[PDB]
């Protein structure tokens, strides 16, 4: 539970940091999406007006927002840091679960001379993958409106955040009104804390449990759905087709998992 | 010889309430 | 115990067997 | 027949007083055996600094000879009938009770009569009797429960007549002479402040005559005018620390202020002490005792044994609880202990509370049986309340007190109230006394 | 959970517990108000409206 | 009838496969790890040797052999007693405790 | 005598952490993510120090 | 208001009587102990001691453990090297409780392993605990080498033994000791009925008369342990004969002619013979007592010491040849006189207390079958002659003896001297 | 059950390295100029953000 919200926190973290960075290039897209991004706080009720003049260092995104989100994009890692030490630090008090979920005390190998060159080559392969991005498609997933000085005389074709972004702006889009759409925001990222509550299941991990893997790879589905509607304009029948898979999210989550727990551990005499 | 032990004079610290030796003190640990 | 005296040592001669006996919420105690 | 029903039988006890003072109080039944015995109000409380200790060695000297009686024949004749006498001098009172038969009941008030009052109090027994209680003063060193509980009192009392050790400084007991016991004797033996006691087959009319006939030269006069008067005493809020780390255990006993004697408060603390309770390693209720801390000791084999004690003179009393337990253990105790004062202080629920009544009934039904027991607190209830309380009485108070009076009491008590602790031995892992003070309060309330 | 804290001597619990979680509440609603300086509850208390 | 889906559960779960009996593949929580403290000395040591083969066997990733997977009637419910027993054990206590 | 390894304050921590830091045998590819999250934190924060010498 | 003996047929005895006390106490008495453990298990009756609260078939530990405390009750299960006696007391309006968890029990234990296992423990913790005074270890290693076997055996579980007493001895222990026959239901405080409704509805499942024991023979040992104590303690003891007979009687008494007990405290024990008889000689602290233990089968009567490791020679000598004394007639009809009034005295006295009269009542039911008026007993200690006196003392002194010594034994004479 | 002062992760070093650990009890004022270091760290670090926000 610790190493989880502690996860959660970091996760948090990682968005926000990459948010605020992607405004520094000062391009088309950066300062029409964080416009619209930092504008979404005003659906606060009360005070959330006064929020978004407050980040923005006056009446909309300028030169105050820009250096303000350097320095807190400078700060932020290093909390990201602090934090991921306080993460290992916790799992490392109860060790790390594999994949089976049954303890595997009796069968403990020694970190050095194992799990360190596995890790090496875990991380070659995640370099052969990101130089291949940066040395054959360099601006493959940035939007190209990103290279274009940023001018607030004219509005983009389609104002979209980054691919990690657009599940959760789908989300937001999704829901009508503008503070149930905030809540849906942050609920769907917010949802992960709840999931140590909602297992019901006797088995820890989903090996044995098959119905449950494929209500996991339906939400995994899901998600691409989310990204790839809010990477779509708001038209029909891409409204409906996100409302639907939204709807779908947080059913699977919160209903179909933990029902699906309690036939699980009906089907198996206890 | 543990009752040949005594506890030293406080009374260069202590205050003026507690000074005495025959009042109580728990109607002077208020004010205190 | 010390018992480096006549009168405290008055008593200590037991004269009767050995009777064991613990309680549940009582100390366990011997004569 | 329930318990209300027995509780009223309850043999009475009547008392009466002789015109030399001596109220001389019985309480009639049907075993053959018998407890007489006197009640002195003289102890460490009313001995002065120069004379601390004379009420040890007059106990001491009371049996080893009585004038009429030429010594070693007082022993000859308590043992032709197989009577048992003893003397203890607590703090405050001092009683010679002997324990004999029904039918040697003239006998043993007139033995009584003769230590009590013509006490020969010869030079050459002084003298034999003070290596004797040197002797017992290295013993109690060495006990290790009753030097901590000395500590209490000297860092409690401090400068006050209270925390004087019953026994003596090791240094009075060399130079206690014959006059130093005379003036004693005089000046705290004397009859308005004694009770006769007796229970068993004691007809009350029988003690009456006997005491008349016996107990008649006694007299109230106090010299020319010197009147011992009680001196209160202060509470001092204080820590002594005795840290001997070659002895095995470590002990240490926490207390603050409590009630008096007489005080209605006494009835509900007991209660909030039976709810802490007591533990010893050789209990056997283990992870399953209802007391908290002493399921929390067992769990983890924190300490050997923690006791909460009442100690209560007249006007002031200690309140609070003892504990054994080894170097690494202290802070625990000390955080969890003080924590279940804070939750009897702050959150106390009527199904504890009930608990508690059932256990402080048990106890003081429990504690009087046999006839030493009801005579001995015939002797003490005289002397503090002024008589003795019946069991209906207390059972009437029991049922009164329930959760909100507990709580009031322990924060009136306890709540933020600076305590008196007390260590022997390895204490190193104890916390500091601000720690300690600190403790004693809990930011959520 | 649910059951396990739905006990009388929990109630019992609560009943202690609700004067100083109550005003606890009032403690941290006055603290908002002093920090933020809410001119909306300050207007009314007396010799602090001044300010404004 | 109902059988015949648990059957085919049992068969698509996977810790037949692996040489797990059913117990073996229960989440430790208290009340499991003091269950499992509490059982005997052959079944526990049935317990993990068949647990650190299972291990063993997903760390190559090669399933146990066909013949000698365990059978639906051959499982046998050994932890159940002292798991049922533990959690009436805390259930009594916490009816107390109310 | 004693092992720096396991002795050193530093070095200690380092030991129980990824050293001598018991694992279970049977961890999938799946966990490696974890350590690539920290390669994937250094290497962009020693690239952005760089890009804020320019920026 | 008075003493009711019933028996029922199985072989259950039970005895009530309605004092009309505020507290009650239920007792139940079983001739099981030490003396009827066999060579493999040894200590299963110091774990059945400590095997007061493992879950029954009826309660759990728990809810025995909550039960108890929350009545405010106690259950102490003192036991002898013969006999154990279960007891609980309480307040008189909810001693049905107590009475139900105390038949649960001891007519209905389960044993569980992992529960006994972890009660392992508590037997070396008692066991230090109830060494730490010395008189014990004397006295065990008296019995050890006072008889080969039965009595022989230790009320602690031997060193060996700890942390190997399988629930099924204990089991067996229970199903061989624990029948009816040899238990008695003794209850102060109680009504009769409610007794007898207990006693027929729960423990009329153990029928029988369980497997019987076997007798003590002496056999003279001379058992010494140096444990480097400052004060030596002895024992030298010789069979004097079985309880409840003329010759236990006798030597009852020649005990408090010898002296055993200060009645004065802080005394010097004037008319004790063995304390004036060795305080001529020896003038360092030093004491002695006449040692009278009155087993079933056998009985034990001797002289304890505990003195100087430099004296511990004379004072042994000393005190044996006062009994000599007595032995060649030199018992005065005073002295005689005196040691009956002491003796009446101390059985009055004992009997004092509710839980005395409760362990007597229960030793009368469970040796004798035939509770007796204090009365009687008393004149049954009159009946006693000065011939026999002097034994029984002939007995002592010329019938082998057992010796047990602790502490620095580098002056303690040997029993060959 | 257990204080979590010392028996929470966080919380244990924080209780060690803080509240219980044990300094000497002579200690002049000297050695304070070490947590006002510290603390002359935090207290400029903000402020040191603050500017970077408008430089
Ligand atoms: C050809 C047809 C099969 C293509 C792969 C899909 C498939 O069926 O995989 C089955 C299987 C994965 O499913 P599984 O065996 O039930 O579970 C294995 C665990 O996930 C543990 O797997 P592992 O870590 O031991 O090795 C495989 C893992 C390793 O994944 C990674 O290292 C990360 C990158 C992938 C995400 O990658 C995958 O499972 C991804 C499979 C699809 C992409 C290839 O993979 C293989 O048999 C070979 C994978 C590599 C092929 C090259
Ligand atoms: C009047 C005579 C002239 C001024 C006193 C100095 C002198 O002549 O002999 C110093 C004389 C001899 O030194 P010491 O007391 O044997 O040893 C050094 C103290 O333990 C070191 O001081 P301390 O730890 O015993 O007590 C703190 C002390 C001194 O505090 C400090 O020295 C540290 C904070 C200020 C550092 C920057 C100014 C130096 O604070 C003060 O004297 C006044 C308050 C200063 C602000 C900090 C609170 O000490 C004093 O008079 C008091 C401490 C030094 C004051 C400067
Ligand atoms: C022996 O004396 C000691 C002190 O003071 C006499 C101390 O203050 C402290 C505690 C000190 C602090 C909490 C702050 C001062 C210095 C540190 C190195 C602590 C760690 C760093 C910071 C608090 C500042 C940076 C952290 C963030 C931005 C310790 C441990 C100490 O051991
Ligand atoms: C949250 C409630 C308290 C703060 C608040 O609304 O106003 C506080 C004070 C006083 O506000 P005020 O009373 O002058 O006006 C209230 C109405 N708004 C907030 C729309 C201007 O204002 C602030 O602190 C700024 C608003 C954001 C606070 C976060
Ligand atoms: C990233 C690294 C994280 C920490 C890894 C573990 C610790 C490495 C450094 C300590 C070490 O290995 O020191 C070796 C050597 C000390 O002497 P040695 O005899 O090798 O070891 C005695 C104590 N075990 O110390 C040396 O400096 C080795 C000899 C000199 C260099 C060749
Ligand atoms: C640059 C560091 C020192 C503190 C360590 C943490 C202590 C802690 O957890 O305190 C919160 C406390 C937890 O419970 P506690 O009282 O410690 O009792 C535990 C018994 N096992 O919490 C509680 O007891 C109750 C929960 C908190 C109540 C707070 C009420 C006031 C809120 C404002
Ligand atoms: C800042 C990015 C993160 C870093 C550097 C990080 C670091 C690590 C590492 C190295 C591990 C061990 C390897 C592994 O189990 O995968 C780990 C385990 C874990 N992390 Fe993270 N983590 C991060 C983000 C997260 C997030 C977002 C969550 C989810 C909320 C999370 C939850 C966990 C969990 C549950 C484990 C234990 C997995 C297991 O034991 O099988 N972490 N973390
Ligand atoms: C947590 C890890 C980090 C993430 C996820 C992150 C994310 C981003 C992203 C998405 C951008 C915009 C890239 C683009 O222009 O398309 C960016 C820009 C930038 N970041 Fe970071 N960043 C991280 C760490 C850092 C650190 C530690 C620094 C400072 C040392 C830094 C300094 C910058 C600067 C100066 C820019 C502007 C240059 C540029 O946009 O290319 N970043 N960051
Ligand atoms: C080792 C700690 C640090 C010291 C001793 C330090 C010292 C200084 C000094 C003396 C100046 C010049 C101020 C002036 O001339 O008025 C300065 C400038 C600056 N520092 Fe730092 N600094 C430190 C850390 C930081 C940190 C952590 C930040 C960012 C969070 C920062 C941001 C700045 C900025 C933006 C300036 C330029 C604005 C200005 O001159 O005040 N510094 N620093």
């Amino acid at each position: 539970l610790e190493t989880w919200n502690i996860g959660v926190v970091l996760l948090f973290t990682v968005m926000a940091t990459a948010f605020m960075g992607y405004v520094l290039p000062w391009g088309q897209m950066s300062f029409w999406g964080a416009t619209v991004i930092t504008n979404l706080l005003s659906a606060i009720p009360y005070i959330g007006t006064d929020l978004v003049e407050w980040i923005w260092g006056g009446f909309s995104v300028d030169k105050a927002t820009l250096t303000r989100f350097f320095a807190f994009h400078f700060i932020l890692p290093f909390i990201i840091t602090a934090l991921a030490a306080v993460h290992l630090l916790f799992l490392h008090e109860t060790g790390s679960n594999n994949p089976t979920g049954i303890s595997s005390d009796m069968d403990k190998i020694p970190f050095h001379p194992y799990y360190t060159i596995k890790d090496i080559l875990g991380a070659l392969f995640m370099m052969l993958i990101l130089l291949i991005l940066v040395l054959f498609s360099p601006d493959l997933l940035g939007d190209p409106d990103n290279y274009t000085p940023a001018n607030p005389l004219n509005t983009p074709p389609h104002i979209k955040p980054e691919w990690y972004f657009l599940f959760a702006y789908a989300i937001l889009r999704s829901i009508p009104n503008k503070l149930g759409g905030v809540l849906a925001l942050v609920a769907s990222i917010l949802i992960l804390i709840l999931m140590p509550m909602l297992h019901t299941s006797k088995q820890r991990s989903m090996m044995f449990r098959p119905l449950s893997q494929c209500l996991f790879w339906m939400l995994v589905a899901d998600l691409i759905t989310l990204t790839w509607i809010g990477g779509q304009p708001v038209e029909h029948p891409f409204i409906i087709i996100g409302q639907l898979a939204s709807i779908l999210y947080f059913l699977i989550i919160l209903v179909l998992m933990p029902i699906t727990s309690i036939i699980e551990n009906n089907l198996l005499k206890w | 010889s543990h009752t040949d032990i005594r506890v030293p004079d406080f009374s260069d610290y202590r205050r003026a309430e507690v000074l005495d030796s025959t009042k109580s003190s728990k109607e002077s640990s208020d004010a205190r | 115990r010390s018992f480096l005296c006549r009168e405290s040592l008055s008593g200590q001669a037991a004269g009767r067997p050995l009777v064991a006996s613990v309680g549940l919420n009582v100390p366990a105690s011997v004569r | 027949a329930t318990y209300a029903q027995a509780l009223q039988s309850v043999p009475e006890t009547q008392v009466s007083q002789l015109d030399n003072g001596l109220r001389v109080a019985s309480e009639q039944s049907s075993q053959p055996t018998c407890t007489v015995g006197v009640w002195i109000d003289a102890g460490s409380r009313y001995e002065n600094e120069k004379n601390n200790g004379a009420g040890y060695f007059v106990e001491h000297l009371a049996f080893k000879g009585t004038k009429n009686r030429p010594g070693s024949a007082l022993e000859k004749e308590v043992e032709s009938m197989g009577a048992h006498l003893n003397a203890y001098s607590t703090r405050e009172h001092t009683a010679y009770y002997i324990k004999a038969l029904s039918k040697d009941l003239p006998k043993a008030v007139e033995l009584l009569a003769d230590i009590v009052q013509n006490c020969s109090l010869e030079d050459s027994q002084i003298e034999k009797e003070r290596d004797v209680i040197l002797q017992e003063l290295q013993e109690n060193d060495s006990s290790m429960r009753d030097v901590v509980f000395d500590y209490l009192h000297a860092t409690a009392f401090q400068g006050t007549p209270l925390a004087q050790s019953v026994e003596g400084p090791s240094e009075n007991v060399r130079k206690l002479s014959r006059a130093d016991l005379t003036e004693y004797v005089s000046q705290h033996y004397k009859a308005p402040r004694m009770v006769l006691a007796a229970a068993g087959g004691v007809e009350h009319r029988q003690l009456l005559d006997l005491a008349q006939k016996h107990f008649s030269s006694l007299s109230g006069t106090y010299v020319e005018d010197a009147v011992p008067a009680f001196t209160p005493c202060r509470f001092t809020g204080s820590e002594i620390r005795h840290r001997d780390d070659a002895l095995p255990l470590a002990h240490v006993a926490i207390a603050v202020e409590g009630p008096g004697w007489a005080n209605p408060d006494n009835v509900p603390l007991q209660v909030a002490n039976a709810i802490i309770g007591h533990y010893d390693s050789t209990y056997g209720g283990g992870t399953h005792m209802s007391s908290t801390l002493a399921s929390v000791a067992a769990t983890r084999k924190l300490c050997q044994s923690f006791q909460t004690f009442n100690i209560c003179y007249a006007e002031t009393g200690l309140l609070g609880a003892h504990f054994v337990c080894d170097n690494m253990s202290i802070d625990d105790m000390m955080f969890f202990l003080q924590g279940q004062w804070m939750r009897l202080c702050t959150s106390a629920t009527e199904s504890e509370v009930v608990r508690g009544k059932n256990i402080l009934r048990n106890a003081l039904v429990s504690h009087l049986d046999g006839t030493t027991p009801v005579c001995e607190d015939i002797g003490r209830s005289l002397l503090t309340y002024g008589r003795r309380i019946p069991l209906a009485e207390w059972e009437s108070r029991i049922a009164e007190v329930d959760a909100s009076v507990v709580r009031e009491v322990c924060s009136k008590y306890f709540y933020d109230q600076c305590p008196a602790v007390a260590g022997l031995g390895p204490i190193e892992q104890l916390p500091d006394y601000n720690r300690i003070r600190s403790g004693m309060f809990w930011l959520r309330f | 959970m649910l059951s396990r804290f739905l006990g009388p001597r929990y109630r019992e619990l609560a009943r202690n517990w609700i004067p100083t979680a109550s005003m606890w509440g009032a403690v941290g609603a006055v603290g908002l108000v002093w920090a933020t300086d809410w001119r909306l509850i300050l207007d009314w208390v007396p010799y602090i409206n001044g300010k404004f | 009838w109902l059988e015949g889906i648990r059957k085919w559960y049992y068969n698509a779960a996977g810790f037949n496969k692996l040489g797990l009996m059913r117990d073996d593949t229960i989440y430790e929580d208290d009340d499991v790890k003091e269950a499992i403290r509490r059982l005997p000395e052959n079944l526990y040591n049935d317990r993990v040797f068949r647990i650190k083969r299972a291990l063993d066997l997903t760390m190559r990733q090669q399933i146990l052999p066909k013949e000698q997977w365990t059978k639906y009637e051959e499982d046998k419910f050994y932890l159940e007693p002292y798991l049922k027993e533990v959690i009436r054990e805390r259930k009594e206590r916490e009816e107390w405790a109310k | 005598m004693t092992n720096i390894r396991k002795s050193h304050p530093l070095m200690k921590i380092i030991n129980n952490a990824f050293i001598d830091l018991p694992a279970p045998s049977n961890i999938s590819s799946w966990w490696n993510f974890g350590s690539l999250l920290g390669i994937c934190l250094i290497l962009q924060i020693l690239t952005g120090l760089f890009l804020a010498m320019h920026y | 208001q008075d003493l009711e003996f019933t028996r029922l047929p199985n072989g259950l005895v039970i005895a009530s009587l309605e004092n009309y006390a505020p507290a009650s106490r239920i007792g139940l008495f079983i001739k099981a102990g030490s003396r009827y453990e066999d060579s493999n298990n040894l200590g299963t009756s110091h774990l059945l001691r400590l095997a007061s609260s493992l879950t029954t078939k009826g309660a759990s530990s728990f809810k025995i453990t909550r039960g108890i405390e929350a009545v405010g009750g106690k259950l102490s299960v003192t036991s002898t090297r013969e006999s154990m006696a279960y007891t609980v007391e309480c307040l008189r309006d909810d001693i049905e409780i107590l009475m139900e968890f105390l038949l649960n029990v001891t007519a209905a234990p389960e044993f569980r392993r992992w529960e006994v296992a972890a009660l392992q423990s508590q037997l070396r913790i008692d066991k230090a605990v109830a060494f730490q005074n010395p008189q014990a270890q004397v006295l065990e290693n008296l019995h050890a080498a006072a008889y080969r076997n039965a009595l022989a055996n230790s009320l602690y579980c031997p060193d060996y033994r700890i942390g190997k007493v399988t629930p099924d001895q204990l089991h067996y222990y229970v199903q061989n000791h624990f029948t009816s026959a040899r238990m008695a239901l003794i209850g102060l405080g109680v009504s009769h009925p409610v007794l007898k409704q207990v006693a027929e509805r729960f423990l009329n499942m153990r029928g029988g008369l369980g497997l019987s024991g076997a007798k003590a023979k002496y056999r003279g040992g001379e058992i010494r342990d140096q444990n480097g104590d400052s004060l030596v303690h002895a024992a030298l003891v010789a069979e004097s004969a079985a309880t409840g007979s003329a010759e236990a009687n006798a030597f009852s008494v020649l005990q408090h002619v010898l002296g055993a007990g200060p009645h004065v405290k802080r005394g010097s024990n004037a008319t004790s013979s063995l304390y004036q008889a060795v305080a001529k000689g020896v003038h360092q602290p030093f004491d002695v007592s006449a040692f009278n233990a009155s087993y079933s089968d056998s009985g034990l009567f001797g002289i304890y010491t505990i003195s100087q490791a430099a004296s511990a020679g004379d004072v042994i000598k000393s005190a044996y040849d006062q009994v000599k004394t007595i032995a060649q007639g030199n018992l005065s009809n005073t002295d005689v006189q005196a040691a009956k009034n002491k003796l009446k005295a101390g059985y009055l006295m004992s009997v004092e207390s509710s839980e005395g009269f409760l362990d007597e009542v229960g030793s009368q039911a469970l040796v004798a079958g035939s509770y007796v008026q204090p009365s009687t007993v008393l004149q049954q200690i009159d009946s006693v002659a000065d011939a026999d006196v002097i034994n029984a003392a002939k007995k002592f002194v010329s019938g082998r003896k057992s010796m047990a010594a602790s502490g620095n034994l580098g002056h303690t004479p040997f029993v060959d001297e």
